[PDB]
């Protein structure tokens, strides 16, 4: 007997489309900034002359 | 007189005297002091920039969120404190010199 039987899957292969890469790695842009504000402040005179 | 660089120049005579007749027990004489100076802002300056290190990280903040306290209570308590330290600056180096004020009314024929 043939030692690899017919009981076994013989599914024939297909036209699979071409392979895309795993990762894009497109270029980044820096995020924007404005400068930090002082939190403790200068104050005016509460009392006049 | 001899520490006069270290007194607020617009509160002439900064002192309160009180004297009990009875000493402390087993000393002959003693005194206890109570002083209000602007120099204490190193406390409040330290606490508020230290806070910045934690809170601009949001570090530990979950243990206040876990008891239903929110960032707006943080934000208001920090904004009291910077306001407190700013008023120390306002009374630090505070001028004992008088003020004056002046203002004008109308318009020129060109601007």
């Amino acid at each position: 007997s043939p030692g690899t039987p017919g009981s076994r899957s013989r599914t024939p292969s297909l036209p699979t489309p071409p392979t895309r890469e795993p990762k894009k790695v497109a270029v980044v842009r820096t995020p924007p900034k404005s400068p930090s504000s002082a939190k403790s402040r200068l104050q005016t005179a509460p009392v006049p002359m | 007189n001899k520490n006069s660089s270290y007194f607020v120049e617009w509160i002439p005579n900064n002192v309160k005297t009180a004297v009990c007749d009875i000493p402390p027990r087993g000393l002959k004489m003693s005194a206890t002091f109570i002083g209000n100076s602007t120099a204490i802002q190193e406390l409040f300056k330290r606490i508020s920039e230290q806070f910045t290190a934690m809170f601009r990280r949001k570090a530990f903040l979950h243990w206040y969120t876990g008891e239903g306290m929110d960032e707006m209570e943080f934000t208001e308590a920090e904004s009291n404190m910077n306001d407190l330290v700013s008023e120390y600056q306002q009374y630090q180096d505070a001028t004992a010199d008088e003020q004056g004020e002046f203002e004008e009314e109308g318009e020129e024929d060109e601007a």
